[PDB]
């Protein structure tokens, strides 16, 4: 059930995705409709296992910010 | 129990 999404930022540099760290995982909390995130089928409750090929379990906010807000982003999803 | 980030 593991999938990969390969996302492209929109014209304003955004993806339309809200991620939440909750005990033992990073999860999708909100996907804006008609966004790059919604176009690759991300949904509430999806678990993000990898970001740009790195396992992201237990990442701090700083680490996520560095990786995600330092125009292709990849994520491994369960 | 932890952070939120919008991307």
């Amino acid at each position: 059930g593991i999938r990969e999404v390969i996302l492209c930022k929109d014209q304003d540099g955004k993806i339309g995705l809200r991620l939440k760290s909750v005990d033992n995982g990073i999860f999708v909390q909100l996907v804006q409709a008609n966004s790059p995130a919604s176009l690759v089928g991300l949904r509430f409750g999806d678990q993000v296992l990898q970001i740009n090929g790195e396992n992201c379990a237990g990442w701090s906010s700083d680490k996520a910010h560095k990786v995600l807000k330092q125009e292709k982003i990849t994520m491994t999803i369960r | 129990s932890h952070w939120v980030x919008d991307i």
